[PDB]
RNA sequence: UGUCCCAACGUUGGGCCCGGUGAACUGUACAUUCCAGUGCGGAGUCUGGAGACACCCAGGGGGAAGCGAAGACCCUAUGGA
RNA sequence: CGCUCUAAUUGGAUGGAAGUAGGGGUGAAAACUCCUAUGGACCGAUUAGUGACGAAAAUCCUGGCCAUAGUAGCAGCGAUA
RNA sequence: ACCCUCAGAAGGGAGGCGAAAUAGAGCAUGAAAUCAGUUGGCGAUCGAGCGACAGGGCAUACAAGGUCCCUCGACGAAUGACCGACGCGCGAGCGUCCAGUAAGACUCACGGGAAGCCGAUGUUCUGUCGUACGUUUUGAAAAACGAGCCAGGGAGUGUGUCU
């Protein structure tokens, strides 16, 4: 759930801004966002044997 | 009273005629810079080479003036490729034992930068006695 | 903060510095530029004349909208930055003071080196229309001065 | 005011364009040329159509400006400028070592360049630079 | 009856110059342009000419198909309400 | 070719490691390497592996910063001080 | 610490400590963007994808590169003469012989020379070519879309099954 604990939403078109989820004026959740989730991180379910 | 470099500083390797010829060719022909397209137009774009991939790229399309594109045809002569300009083949050395098996007539030695002064002194005096030139010699005031 | 950016022979030189002064950085470049090479005493008289309004300071770089001044030589735009001038008078006061304490003829020394450097901004915020606020800052300026025997 | 010309060309009864072409050629080869008797230079064709063309050039213009010369002096020099890359260093240099004159300010007579001569006994459809200038409204100072 | 013929003079606050304070919009790059042409047919940047010494102040806004808003019109989506 | 960490084999470092800056050499190239200054404690090579492994771009994200600019505003309200 | 300066517990100067204060308080290192001062090159008559490749100017402590230039001679691929003689053409000019000769890129040897001198690096000038990049597109310099600049961040991953 790292990076997913936020209700951040995108404003969409209109304010001359990239459609990126934001909360309190901060971009969040998405992989390109600082403090966002890891896109393809190490996973516990992976069989390493 | 003046700085002097240790070792066989002026030593030259002995090359077959064909090798001296090819070494001379490489040096005369040279090659283009081969820097990345438009690296000069944007600071965030470094000089390190990257194949131009734009569908419309002028360099990719091979337009005269946009610089040469890396191709095998630019390779240097096999017989000389990699040689130090002096003609010597270089051998990376980290200690005195690395000097073993090195032919001073054909190879010159390059002491890794990490190596300290104490160990460099030993390596430098052992290479000279072995008739091996050291490309990056220590300068002492003699 | 800065460090003197030029070498100085202690035996024939005297130094001084201003720190984090809240004054126009742009005015400081203009003033430094104008007094360099002058004598401490000449610089002082010059700056007093600027504050008095009898001598304009050439504004050669930060000159947009600035009106021409007949007394400006070789250039057109100039002004009378009294605030930054007074700060430079404190610098010269300190400099010449140090110079004399060392046995030199303070006022007589040449301003060998003098340069202003922007060390930062004291940040401020100003409420604007439409529920937004924008920057309203103060420049922070360091300035170095090296006096040297003729 | 004194012009050490290596060559003094006499444009009298000579086809302007043909002289201009040779003076440009020589100027580019480093020669300093003085064209004399410009008002007497000549241009073949119907006087009425020739003048219309030069009148159109006088009328063209705007704020940016299209300053076209009216004196035979300048007409000829502009003609030469059109055969020189006057905006290039070498071209401006050549052009600047060329001068045209009304009458002959020299004591030495000019020479008639081969192939540029017009024979009045065999031609009737031609005009004179002086005539053109007068029509254009120039002040016949020559 | 200054809405108009047809505009004038005046008043107060700005505007302009000086001290202090001191933002924002906008910025691929280059950029002194003009006339024609060409080009995905609506070019400061391509071609040909023309013009062009650098910098600065004030101005009214012709152009940058100016800036501001992933066109609201129209159609399309095995979209929504 | 380059990056991380693991293992085996094997090396470098306070007689100055990594990093950074400027500079020399090699390689078609990814990139490798040396010199000098700074720095003041760690750093490789080969082989077999491991992978949150390579950016110029997404009106991409966050931080920092320049031009804009000593520019707009600090006048306008029946309360001109 | 002490002293000097100052309206001054500010700041500055000098000084003391320590291997180091360019370790003096968001105080290990200290990139880029970018700012001040300054060095080299260019610069107030001249033109715009900012360069690539050639070639000139000017600039250069050492180290890590050491070459380069001129006479002559040797070798000498494709190519390839002048002149002279003879013979044709109205003419421009051509043919035959001289002759596949002289010449001919590179490379080398002898003799002489250069050390800012050769390379290289900075900048500038000349020549040739040249209207970014990525994307959308039949067609992009585009008056189609994206970005102010830099640094860092930023996209084929796991389980199961199948082939
Ligand atoms: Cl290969
Ligand atoms: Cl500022
Ligand atoms: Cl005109
Ligand atoms: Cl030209
Ligand atoms: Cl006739
Ligand atoms: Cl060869
Ligand atoms: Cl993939
Ligand atoms: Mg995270
Ligand atoms: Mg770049
Ligand atoms: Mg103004
Ligand atoms: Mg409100
Ligand atoms: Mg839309
Ligand atoms: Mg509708
Ligand atoms: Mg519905
Ligand atoms: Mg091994
Ligand atoms: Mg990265
Ligand atoms: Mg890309
Ligand atoms: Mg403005
Ligand atoms: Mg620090
Ligand atoms: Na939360
Ligand atoms: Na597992
Ligand atoms: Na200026
Ligand atoms: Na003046
Ligand atoms: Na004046
Ligand atoms: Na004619
Ligand atoms: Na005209
Ligand atoms: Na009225
Ligand atoms: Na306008
Ligand atoms: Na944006
Ligand atoms: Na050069
Ligand atoms: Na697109
Ligand atoms: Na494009
Ligand atoms: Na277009
Ligand atoms: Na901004
Ligand atoms: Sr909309
Ligand atoms: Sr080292
Ligand atoms: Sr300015
Ligand atoms: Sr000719
Ligand atoms: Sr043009
Ligand atoms: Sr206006
Ligand atoms: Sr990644
Ligand atoms: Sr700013
Ligand atoms: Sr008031
Ligand atoms: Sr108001
Ligand atoms: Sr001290
Ligand atoms: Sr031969
Ligand atoms: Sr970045």
């Amino acid at each position: 759930y790292a990076g997913l604990r936020t209700p951040a939403e995108s404003f969409g078109s209109g304010r001359g801004q990239a459609h990126v989820p934001k909360l309190d004026g901060r971009a969040r959740r998405v992989p390109q966002a600082v403090k966002g989730r890891s896109a393809h991180p190490p996973k516990t379910e992976k069989d390493r044997s | 009273t003046e700085l002097q470099a240790r070792g066989l500083t002026e030593k030259t390797p002995d090359l077959s005629d064909e090798d001296a010829r090819l070494l001379t060719q490489r040096h005369r022909v040279g090659k283009p810079q081969f820097n990345r397209q438009d690296h000069h137009k944007k600071k965030r774009v470094s000089t390190s080479w990257r194949k131009p991939r734009g569908q419309l790229s002028k360099q990719r399309r091979g337009i005269k003036g946009k610089g040469d594109t890396v191709e095998a045809g630019f390779r240097s002569p096999t017989a000389v490729r990699g040689k130090h300009p002096s003609g010597f083949e270089e051998v990376r050395v980290h200690n005195v034992d690395d000097l073993e098996g090195v032919d001073g007539d054909t190879e010159a030695v390059r002491i890794a930068s990490k190596v300290g002064a104490r160990k460099r002194e030993r390596i430098e005096e052992e290479a000279e006695d072995a008739g091996i030139r050291v490309l990056n010699p220590t300068y002492v005031e003699v | 903060g800065i460090s003197y950016s030029v070498e100085a022979d202690p035996d024939t030189t005297a130094k001084a510095m201003l720190r984090e002064r809240q004054m126009s950085f742009k005015h400081s470049k203009a003033i430094a530029r104008e007094i360099k090479g002058k004598t401490a005493g000449e610089a002082v008289d010059y700056l007093e004349a600027v504050i008095e309004g009898d001598q304009p300071v050439p504004f050669k770089q930060h000159n947009s909208g600035v009106g021409h001044k007949s007394k400006v030589d070789g250039w057109d735009a100039g002004r009378y930055p009294e605030k930054a001038s007074k700060a430079f008078l404190d610098l010269l006061e300190n400099a010449v003071g140090n110079a004399d304490h060392q046995g030199f003829d303070g006022e007589a020394m040449t301003i060998k080196h003098v340069a202003a450097h922007k060390v930062g901004e004291q940040q401020g915020r100003k409420p604007r229309a439409m529920g937004r606020a924008s920057a309203w800052n103060s420049p922070q300026v360091d300035v170095e001065l090296i006096l040297e025997e003729p | 005011a004194e012009f050490d010309a290596d060559v003094i060309v006499d444009a009298r009864d000579c086809i302007m364009g043909r002289v201009a072409s040779q003076v440009a050629e020589q100027a580019l080869d480093g020669e300093t040329v003085a064209v004399v008797n410009a008002e007497r230079a000549v241009i073949t064709g119907r006087e009425e159509q020739i003048v219309e063309k030069y009148e159109k050039r006088v009328d063209i213009g705007n704020d940016n400006g299209y300053f076209y010369p009216k004196r035979p002096d300048g007409i000829f020099k502009r003609t030469i400028r059109g055969m020189l890359p006057h905006k290039k260093q070498r071209g401006r240099e050549a052009f600047e070592s060329v001068r045209v004159y009304l009458g002959n300010p020299y004591d030495e007579d000019g020479e008639v360049l081969d192939g540029t001569s017009l024979d009045r006994l065999s031609n009737i459809k031609f005009v004179t630079l002086g005539e053109i200038s007068e029509t254009l409204g120039a002040n016949k100072t020559w």
